[PDB]
């Protein structure tokens, strides 16, 4: 799952 | 102090850069409430981002039903004028999220959605297209749902909303207003546009009903709608506006809110303007 803030 | 006090104190923090620095001094997940529900296995997939997730305490509970939605209350108060704005702010429907969501516009029957965020981006799904094409027809979680018009303008595309629960035939209604342009992690493309958009929201509020708003994590491009949308209310009451208690406020019920600092300055130099205009 990625991240947002990335 | 008073608006004009608090306009002048926002003016000269954003030339000393101090407005900015306090910005990101600011924590961004309120320390200390829990988010547990969001980390269960049955729930991590419904999470579009491993990062942005529902505190217990304001995350929206489905009625008679026990389903987890990335969603959370967030309430902006102004009570120098007896006045609550509510919201639900949530992030982009995943394919098996739609039910869900759909759920949560009957519960509460919301009339109004509105959506800051494109479906794709540079060849990427930000959010599921949970409404069908006009005049096509779409079963989610047991509600038929029919797109009854359909209209672009330059900076968002205005759609009526057909809701039906399909065991007992009553219908809702919902408009739904899509604002394409304004780029994940970035500011509206047109600041004049962005803030036309905002009031019209504003006047399409019904009172004590919650506006739904979400863009692809339902945080960013939301905390910033939010921001002006309560500035909006305490410029026009001549009530002082402190930008960094606004976004603390929001942070209180949904972790994040306003991400970069760039979106920041943005909505600082919105609020200004929006100052300058009024006398």
């Amino acid at each position: 799952f990625s991240a947002y803030v990335s | 102090d008073t608006l004009e006090g608090s306009m002048a104190q926002l003016k000269k923090g954003l030339e000393s850069g101090t407005v900015l620095i306090q910005f990101e001094q600011l924590y961004r997940k309120k320390p200390g409430l829990a988010i547990t529900f969001a980390k269960l296995p049955q729930n991590l997939d419904k999470n579009r981002y491993k990062d942005v997730l529902p505190y217990d305490t304001t995350r929206v509970l489905l009625q008679g039903n026990e389903d987890y939605i990335n969603a959370s209350y967030v309430n902006m108060e102004i009570p120098a004028a007896n006045l609550v704005n509510k919201y639900i702010a949530t992030q982009g429907p995943l394919p098996h999220t739609c039910a869900q969501f759909w759920q949560v516009v009957w519960d509460q029957k919301l009339s109004l959605i509105v959506m800051l965020t494109t479906l794709t981006e540079r060849g990427r799904t930000k959010c599921h297209q949970y409404w069908p094409d006009p005049p096509d027809v779409m079963n989610h979680g047991g509600f038929h749902i029919q797109c009854q018009s359909e209209d672009c303008t330059i900076a968002y595309v205005s759609r009526e909303m057909l809701v039906t629960n399909t065991q007992t035939g009553e219908e809702h209604t919902v408009t739904h207003l899509q604002y394409v342009a304004w780029p994940a992690h970035g500011v509206p493309d047109d600041s004049s546009d962005f803030l036309e958009f905002v009031n019209y929201v504003r006047s399409l509020r019904v009172d004590s009903e919650p506006v739904l708003v979400h863009s692809s994590a339902g945080i960013g491009r939301t905390g910033v709608l939010v921001t002006m949308e309560t500035a909006m209310c305490l410029t026009e009451r001549n009530l002082p506006i402190y930008p960094l208690d606004i976004v603390r406020k929001m942070r209180d019920q949904r972790a994040m809110m306003v991400q970069t600092s760039s979106q920041y300055k943005f909505v600082c130099e919105a609020i200004l303007r929006v100052y300058e205009e009024g006398l």
